């Protein structure tokens, strides 16, 4: 989740996140350079009594002008698409989960082998437990294993969401008489927080995600004490 | 039919400082007010019609 | 002035024709939520009566007073093209929507096109018919626009009555059509994209014959010169873009769709 | 030419609008209507048409345009 | 078969001035862009006006994009601030 | 006479007035919806008690802002008062055409200000996606009434597209070629090229959307085999283009600007200037899918629409590095007019390069639908279109007027305003790193700091708003009139004096070869 | 840019007044339904 | 049509304190009526 | 079996196609083993597969309208 004077992104806990993180890092010292040197020409330009005001020829510094910028571009890119493809990259999930979006609530769907389901609700303020986060918490949580390759289907039973959780770098619109397919692995147990990432109506702001990252063996039990 | 164009140029080149809507006489007049108070009764209807939709 | 360009006497038809606005939208909101028709009958009849209005005093301006040098006739040669642009990409957005829905059918079609439980019209019969005419209608209208340019009146008028009549003719065949079909404008997707991009289509056919019957009445007035006709020039181009936009129908919704 | 013109117009134009017309013409019998199945994908209804009862479409046909709950 | 107006039986107003103008090879309504002169003191640029004053736009050389503006009056020619070839207002 | 030459107009500059006295009236409109906003978001917790009014609040300051402020200051108001001057022409091309562009404004606005009233408003969003935005979702007339408010700008918009065309091509003194035209005429033909193709797909998509809501079609409803994603294929398809519209006139105000406070008699780089704002352009139609890298499309689509997106940055730079060599060498004049056109020129960086940030789709999944995006376009579009439009209105307020400003007051004002647009909006990268989403009329307590920063930003934009008021009364009460400008023979538009004759180039000027 | 002098010229004093009932325009009847939220 | 400085323009300079009036209610209307539309949507 | 596989038919995000195309599957070979009396155990991959991938209400929906002649896919 964020915390109080947040400047950056959530701690990556899965790989995809770590590979965004390291992109962002390297893309972020670009605007930064590129944003201080177009200030910085400014500040030049204005700081001298010196004057040339007759026709400049513009030949010449146009290459430099557009050679330079074409390289940047590229070296943004290449990892850009490098990422892009891996999060593409076919892998054998072991374990399906569907969510629907409802107004304004998630549904989760574990039907590989039980009819599992159930509705994941806010917590109201006036009902959380103390230390609980204010528009975060859930009745009932996602549980699922750690450390292995999940499959998330997403649609909605109604109007447009999206199933967000940026600490797991997702965020996959949930479009009725669509299924949206991401991939979820978790490098750690814990609490993942999440948001509805598309405007839905009145509560938009109040149907969160909460992800429960268990050992495999945990969610094995809590799978079987489900029937 | 007969070509009368030459009669309508001399109508509507009279030295008579009318602007071209209103140029051809009386039939104009009455086509203007009755284009107009239309539009402005209309637009009037339309703002009661607000008034009216804007409450249970 | 010593320039070629026309200084427009103040009108006031440019606010009725944003006031017929306001009533047409307002009245159509009226229509669909409210139970009732009063505003936007009043909004149509001042669209009308602006419109008539308006290019009357364009007639006035032009034929009677002599405004429309070249230069100002170059303009409004301009001005029909991009407005004839505009439309084009109009019906673009009508034929994606065609594209999208039948290259992809949703599994609550069938996942087929055309859908289960829809039975298109044949091709071959009265849509063919309706391209034949349409077709022999842009025939009919350059026979039209040649016999002006060679200054003869009886055959500019024959002429253009036949590529009239052709447009009526078309008009009567869709109308029947649509009477006929045995989907409707709900039948899902299928009769949304039929109904919505034919309708328009039709709208411009019953647009372009209008403009059309005016050109048959300037000209039975003596308005065109055998090399100025500018409203003439703009019809035929609309009419020959009506044309272009029903053969895109044709082979897209009903032969390629079917 | 303008000559050049009539000619495709009454000699080639008009001709093939009379052969579509026979065409239509001779395949203008009425077709034996389908059985009705009340499919979800077909004759929606989200809001009621601002007309009539709020249940026909604009050119309702009885003979070929079924309601939701079937031919009238 | 005839019976359709020419331009020359029924053209009027401000349409029919530049149809007899152009007959006469006359532009009274501007619609040709004037040929230079050399444009020296000797030879200078003719500029017409109905009255004592008129803007020259000056293209000083072919394919220059910034065009120099000014008044040109009425009396001893002037010349273009940037280039300065000359410019004679003929009333 | 009133009557006759306010409502009847056929006059270029009139109508051109008429167009900036509406959207200075659009942006008050405008700027308190946006204090509404940061109102709610300015302490954790509820302040309306109502989140569809808040989304309605939020839905009404986007159409107002680009539709009402934006677009009628920059192509109605300047594009009509300086395009005919600046190439000598006596009036538009359709000067009567004209007028109805400027008074289906107020009928637009009317229909978008009776959505608000109505049932509990569209609380759609400016994107109007349906289902939200459909028949069950938004039961009710509120919809509709925005999108017809969307017809008649759209009508308003295309007509003035075939004028600003049509005069641009048609009008000029007869040696002039479109290579002797300024970068502003460039930037208004360009600008109605983008709108005469974009709007016609929007008319045609929301034109679906009314028959959804109310003839039983199913263009975006499943249940008849449509897709809710067609519709935002063919929002986008116009909206990425609108974005590029909101911003290139403003590009050539920023020329002109840049150029006269420079003493310069030409901004650098003509024909690369031209070159590209028309490569701008012609990209800004094959890129739109940038706004849906999380619908679900395919990798090899996300990777197209990555790399098309990255090339626009090329002739971007081209722009921003000829203004800066604009500057070279120049005698600056520190007038108000510069100070806006320096302060574009950097907030228009910071955002163009957040916008190539998000054109990674890869890391769009994370900034997707966060104040990240808010942040971007606040930068590129709000302070861009913003700081271009005061620019502008502080250099030409003497010609269309004939009154100066006090310099001193509009210096004040424009410190004012960088100080607010910056607190209120720098911030928002933050918050959209660490995953805040839009839309959102409340947020989870640890974004508490930086929206409660932000909100005191929106403040110190308000104190310049009224400060702006002010000083455009104190020209009109003191009433200096102008006797001269520097530069005359490089800026066309102001040789007939200030404010020039109702009737100009009855004359036209001698142009030769 | 040159100019005359100012016609009508707005003294400091004219200039505080003109100020303030800008200020006052913009402030007061957002300020009351601000205050009045709790009512409404 | 009058011409010159305070003449192009659909409101009269003639008095800057009339004026003042018509600025304040020009700008303050436009300012003023989004907190009257939310007031309005509140009290249903 | 533990969740259905990577099909190569179906690679991309929207797998739409895939729930789809399996329940048609399933359906096709329950009405081909039961129409002979033969035996739905041939069919079990198709089942195991709509079963995970397809959302209980949608697998609800299809089931309801071939009940009621409904459905618009071909079984
Ligand atoms: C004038 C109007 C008033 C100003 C407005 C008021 C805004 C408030 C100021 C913010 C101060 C933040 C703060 O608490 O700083 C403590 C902070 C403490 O350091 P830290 O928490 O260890 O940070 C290390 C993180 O790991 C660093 O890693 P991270 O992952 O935590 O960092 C990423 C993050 C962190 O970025 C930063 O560190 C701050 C941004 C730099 C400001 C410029 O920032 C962004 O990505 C911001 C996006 C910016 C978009 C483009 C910006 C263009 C800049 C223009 C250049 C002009 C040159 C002058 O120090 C700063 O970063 C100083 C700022
Ligand atoms: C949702 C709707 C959207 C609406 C958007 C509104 C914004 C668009 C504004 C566009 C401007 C429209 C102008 C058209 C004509 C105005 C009609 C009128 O009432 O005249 C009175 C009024 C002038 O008053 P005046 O000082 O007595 O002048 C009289 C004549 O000089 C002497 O001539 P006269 O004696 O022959 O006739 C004058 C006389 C009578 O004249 C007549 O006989 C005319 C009768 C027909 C006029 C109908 C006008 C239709 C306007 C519709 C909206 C546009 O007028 C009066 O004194 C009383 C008339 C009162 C009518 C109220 C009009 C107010 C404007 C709209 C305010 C919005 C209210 C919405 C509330 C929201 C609720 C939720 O005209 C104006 O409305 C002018 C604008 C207000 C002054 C603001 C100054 C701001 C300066 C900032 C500068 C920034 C731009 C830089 C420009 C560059 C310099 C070149
Ligand atoms: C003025 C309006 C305007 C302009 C000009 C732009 C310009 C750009 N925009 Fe932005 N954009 C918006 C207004 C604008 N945008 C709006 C309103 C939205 C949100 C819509 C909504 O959802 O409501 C938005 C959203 C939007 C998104 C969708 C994000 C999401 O929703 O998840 C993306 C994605 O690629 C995008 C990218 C860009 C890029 C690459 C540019 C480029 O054109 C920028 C190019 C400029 C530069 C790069 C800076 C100058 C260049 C140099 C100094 C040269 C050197 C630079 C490099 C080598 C990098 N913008
Ligand atoms: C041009 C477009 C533009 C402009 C200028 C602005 C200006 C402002 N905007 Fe924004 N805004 C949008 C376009 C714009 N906006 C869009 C498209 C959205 C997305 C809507 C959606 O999600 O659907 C948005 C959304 C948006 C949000 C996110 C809401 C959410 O996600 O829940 C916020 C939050 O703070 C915000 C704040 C502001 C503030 C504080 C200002 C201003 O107060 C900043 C200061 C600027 C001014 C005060 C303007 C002054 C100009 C004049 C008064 C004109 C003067 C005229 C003459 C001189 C002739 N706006
Ligand atoms: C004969 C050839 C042509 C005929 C033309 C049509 C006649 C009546 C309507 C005129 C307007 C047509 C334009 C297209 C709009 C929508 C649908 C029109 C197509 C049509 O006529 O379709 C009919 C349905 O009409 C319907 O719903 C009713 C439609 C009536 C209300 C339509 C209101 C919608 C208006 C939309 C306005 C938007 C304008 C766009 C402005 C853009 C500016 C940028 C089909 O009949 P049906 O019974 O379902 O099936 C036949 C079964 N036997
Ligand atoms: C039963 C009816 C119900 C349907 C109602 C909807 C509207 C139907 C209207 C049909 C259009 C009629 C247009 C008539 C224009 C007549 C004026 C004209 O044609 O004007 C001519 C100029 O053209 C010009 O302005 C050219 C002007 C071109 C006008 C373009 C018209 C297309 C308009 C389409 C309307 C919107 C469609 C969008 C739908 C979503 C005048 O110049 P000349 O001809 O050279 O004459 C001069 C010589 O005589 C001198 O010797
Ligand atoms: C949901 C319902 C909402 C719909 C609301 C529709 C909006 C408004 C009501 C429309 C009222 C129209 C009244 C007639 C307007 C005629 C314009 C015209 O014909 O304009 C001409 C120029 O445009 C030209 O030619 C070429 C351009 C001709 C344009 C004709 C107008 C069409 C208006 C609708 C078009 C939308 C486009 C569809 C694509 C999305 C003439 O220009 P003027 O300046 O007049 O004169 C110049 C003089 O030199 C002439 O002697
Ligand atoms: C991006 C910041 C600034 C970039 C500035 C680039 C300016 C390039 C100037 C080229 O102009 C030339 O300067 C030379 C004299 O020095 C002249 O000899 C030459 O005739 C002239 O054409
Ligand atoms: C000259 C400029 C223009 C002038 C404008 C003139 C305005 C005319 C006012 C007529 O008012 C009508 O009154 C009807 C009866 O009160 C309403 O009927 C409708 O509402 C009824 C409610 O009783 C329902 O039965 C039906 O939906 C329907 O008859 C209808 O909506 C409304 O228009
Ligand atoms: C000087 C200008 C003159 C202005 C006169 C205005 C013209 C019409 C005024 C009467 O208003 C009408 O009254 C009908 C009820 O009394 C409405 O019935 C409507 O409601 C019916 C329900 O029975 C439906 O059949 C239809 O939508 C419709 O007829 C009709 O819609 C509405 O227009
Ligand atoms: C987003 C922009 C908003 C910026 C905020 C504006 C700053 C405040 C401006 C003053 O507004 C006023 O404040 C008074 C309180 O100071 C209110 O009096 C209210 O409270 C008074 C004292 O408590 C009572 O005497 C009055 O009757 C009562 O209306 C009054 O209505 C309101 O006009
Ligand atoms: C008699 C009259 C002469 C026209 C004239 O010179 O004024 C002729 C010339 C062309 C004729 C028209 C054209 O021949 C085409 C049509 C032929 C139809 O048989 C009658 C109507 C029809 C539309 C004719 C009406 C009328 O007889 C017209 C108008
Ligand atoms: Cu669900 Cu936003
Ligand atoms: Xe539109
Ligand atoms: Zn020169």
């Amino acid at each position: 989740m964020a915390y109080p004077m947040q400047l950056g992104f959530q701690d990556a806990t899965s790989p995809i996140m770590e590979e965004l993180l390291h992109f962002h890092d390297h893309t972020l010292m670009i605007v930064f350079l590129i944003s201080s040197l177009v200030l910085y020409i400014i500040s030049l330009m204005l700081t001298t009594k010196l004057t040339h005001t007759s026709t400049m020829d513009a030949q010449e510094v146009e290459t430099i002008w557009t050679i330079l910028p074409a390289i940047i571009l590229i070296l943004i890119a290449l990892p850009s698409l490098r990422i892009l493809y891996m999060m593409d990259e076919i892998n054998n999930p072991s374990l399906t989960v569907k969510t629907m979006g409802h107004q304004w609530y998630w549904s989760y769907e574990y039907t590989d082998y039980e009819d599992l389901s159930f509705d994941s609700y806010m917590i109201p303020t006036s009902e959380l437990k103390p230390g609980e986060l204010r528009l975060l918490e859930v009745d009932n949580r996602v549980v699922l294993p750690m450390e292995m390759t999940i499959r998330m289907l997403v649609s909605s039973e109604d109007v447009l969401h999206s199933w967000a959780v940026p600490s797991l770098g997702l965020k996959t619109d949930a479009i009725p008489g669509r299924l949206n397919q991401t991939t979820l692995m978790s490098s750690r147990p814990g609490l993942y927080y999440g948001q509805c990432s598309e405007i839905c109506g009145s509560n938009h702001s109040f149907m969160p995600i909460v992800l429960e990252l268990v050992p495999l063996k945990y969610f094995e039990k809590w799978s079987a004490s489900m029937l | 039919f007969e070509n009368r164009v030459a009669e309508k140029q001399k109508l509507f080149q009279e030295d008579n400082g009318l602007p071209v809507h209103l140029k051809g006489g009386a039939t104009d007049n009455i086509l203007y007010r009755v284009t107009m108070t239309l539009c402005l009764g209309g637009t009037l209807y339309s703002l009661y019609c607000l008034g009216w939709a804007s409450f249970p | 002035q010593t320039h070629a360009y026309h200084m427009v006497n103040p009108s006031p038809w440019p606010l009725t024709g944003a006031l017929s606005a306001l009533l047409m939208t307002s009245g159509l909101t009226m229509w669909f939520h409210f139970n009732s028709m009063t505003l936007l009958m009043i909004g149509l009849t001042t669209n009308m009566l602006t419109m008539y209005q308006w290019w009357r005093d364009v007639i006035r301006e032009s034929t009677f007073q002599g405004h429309h040098t070249p230069a100002v006739q170059k303009g409004l040669r301009y001005g029909m093209i991009l407005f004839i642009i505009s439309e084009v990409l109009f019906f673009t957005g009508f034929f994606w929507a065609f594209y999208h829905s039948s290259l992809a059918p949703t599994p609550e079609l069938g996942g087929c096109w055309p859908p289960t439980g829809i039975h298109p019209l044949n091709p071959l019969e009265v849509p063919l018919l309706n391209t034949s005419v349409l077709l022999a209608s842009g025939v009919s209208i350059t026979w039209a626009h040649h016999s002006l340019m060679e200054g003869d009146r009886k055959h500019m008028l024959q002429a253009l009555f036949i590529t009239i009549t052709l447009g009526v003719y078309f008009t009567l065949l869709q109308a029947s059509e649509y009477y006929e079909a045995p989907f409707t404008i709900s039948d899902g997707v299928y009769g949304s994209t039929f109904f919505v991009a034919t309708g328009f289509h039709g709208l411009h056919v019953i647009i372009g014959s209008t403009f059309l019957i005016v050109c048959f009445f300037r000209q039975l007035k003596f308005h065109f010169t055998s090399n100025h006709h500018f409203g003439f020039e703009a019809a035929a181009w609309y009419w020959h873009f009506v044309d272009v936009v029903w053969l895109f129908l044709y082979v897209s919704i009903y032969w390629w769709g079917s | 030419g303008a000559r050049t013109w009539r000619f495709l117009t009454f000699g080639l134009a008009l001709p093939s609008v009379a052969l579509c017309t026979l065409n239509s013409w001779l395949h203008s019998g009425h077709r034996e209507r389908p059985a009705f199945i009340p499919y979800h994908h077909l004759r929606i209804r989200t809001k009621p048409f601002s007309w009539g009862d709020g249940n026909h479409t604009f050119f309702h046909n009885p003979r070929v345009n079924p309601l939701p709950t079937g031919y009238e | 078969g005839g019976g359709v107006p020419t331009d020359e039986e029924q053209a009027t107003g401000l349409e029919r001035e530049v149809m007899l103008a152009a007959r006469k090879g006359q532009d009274p309504y501007n619609i040709l862009a004037p040929k230079a002169t050399s444009g020296t003191k000797e030879d200078p640029n003719l500029v017409p006006s109905i009255t004592n004053k008129r803007i020259v736009g000056c293209i000083c050389e072919e394919d220059n994009s910034t065009v120099i503006w000014f008044w040109l009056h009425k009396g001893e020619a002037q010349r273009c601030p940037s280039c300065g070839t000359h410019y004679k207002l003929v009333p | 006479m009133f009557i006759n030459r306010w409502l009847f107009s056929t006059n270029h500059k009139d109508i051109g007035t008429l167009y900036l006295l509406f959207g200075a009236w659009a942006g008050m409109v405008g700027t308190a919806l946006s204090l509404l906003i940061r109102a709610e978001l300015g302490q954790p917790g509820t302040l309306l008690g109502d989140d569809q009014i808040y989304n309605v609040v939020v839905t009404a300051h986007a159409f107002v802002m680009i539709f009402f402020m934006v677009m009628p200051i920059m192509i109605g108001g300047f594009g009509n008062w300086l395009v005919p001057l600046m190439i000598g022409a006596p009036d538009m091309a359709f000067p009567r055409m004209n007028n109805m562009s400027f008074w289906l404004l107020p009928p637009s606005f009317l229909l978008l200000l009776a959505s608000s009233m109505v049932e509990a408003g569209a609380g759609t969003g400016w994107t109007v996606y349906p289902p939200l935005a459909g028949n069950l979702a938004h039961a009710g007339a509120s919809v509709d009434l925005t999108i017809f408010s969307l017809h008649l700008a759209g009508v308003s918009s295309i007509l003035g597209a075939i004028n600003f065309i049509t005069t641009i091509i048609n009008m000029k003194p007869p040696a002039m070629s479109q290579y002797q035209t300024p970068l502003f005429v460039w930037s208004v033909m360009i600008t109605a090229v983008l709108l005469l193709l974009s709007l016609p797909v929007l008319a045609a998509g929301i034109t679906m959307l009314l028959t959804d809501r109310n003839l039983n079609t199913t263009f975006f409803d499943p249940a008849g085999g449509g897709d809710p994603i067609l519709y935002q294929h063919l929002f986008w398809f116009f909206g990425h283009p609108e974005v590029y519209i909101l911003i290139l006139p403003g590009f050539g105000m920023i020329s002109h600007i840049v150029t006269y406070y420079s003493g310069k008699k030409e901004p650098f780089g003509y024909m690369g200037m031209v070159w590209a704002m028309m490569s701008i352009g012609f990209l800004g139609f094959i890129v739109w899918a940038h706004h849906m890298f999380t619908v679900g499309m395919d990798v090899d689509t996300r990777a197209y629409f990555t790399s098309a997106t990255m090339i626009i940055a090329i002739p971007t730079g081209v722009k921003v590095f000829s203004w800066l060599a604009t500057l070279h060498g120049g005698n600056i004049k520190w007038s108000p007019a510069m100070m806006w056109a320096l302060g574009f020129i950097f907030l228009f960086t910071v955002g163009g390069l957040t916008g190539i940030v998000l054109a990674n789709s890869s890391l769009d999944i994370v900034l997707h639908d966060t104040y990240y995006v808010v942040a971007h376009f606040h930068y590129v579009l709000s302070m861009g279109a913003v700081f271009a439009i005061m620019g502008g209105f502080v250099h030409w307020f003497p010609l269309f007027s004939g009154y100066t400003l006090n310099d001193t007051w509009a210096k004040i004002h424009f410190a004012i305003m960088f100080v607010g647009v910056n607190m209120t909006f720098f911030p928002q990268h933050f918050l959209g790193l660490s995953g805040m989403p839009r839309r959102y009329s409340d947020y989870p307590d640890a974004y508490t700091m930086w929206n409660t920063i932000s909100s005191m930003g929106s403040f110190i934009s308000l104190t310049a708003v009224m400060l702006m008021v002010f000083i455009i009364w104190e020209a009109f009460a003191s009433k200096r009139e102008v006797l001269t400008v520097d530069l005359t023979t490089t800026n066309l538009e102001w040789l007939n004096g200030c404010p020039p004759p109702y009737h100009t180039f009855e004359e036209p000027t001698y142009v030769n070869l | 840019i040159t100019a005359k002098p100012a016609k009508t010229p707005t003294s400091p004093k004219e200039q505080a007044i003109g100020l303030s009932v800008t200020f006052l325009s913009f402030l007061l009847p957002a300020g009351w339904v601000l205050y009045h939220l709790d009512n409404y | 049509y009058e011409e010159g400085p305070g003449k192009n323009i659909p409101f009269s300079v003639e008095n800057k304190w009339r004026l003042l009036a018509m600025m304040t209610l020009f700008f303050g209307s436009g300012f003023a009526a989004p907190f009257f539309i939310v007031r309005h949507q509140l009290l249903k | 079996y533990q969740t259905a596989p990577f099909d190569s038919r179906f690679p991309n995000q929207n797998q739409t196609r895939n729930c789809w195309q399996n329940y048609l599957d399933f359906h096709r070979c329950e009405k081909a083993m039961t129409a002979k009396g033969g035996d739905v155990s041939v069919c079990e991959w198709y089942r195991r597969v709509y079963k995970s991938l397809c959302p209980i209400s949608w697998v609800s929906t299809w089931d309801d309208r071939r009940a009621e002649g409904t459905f618009p896919g071909k079984i």
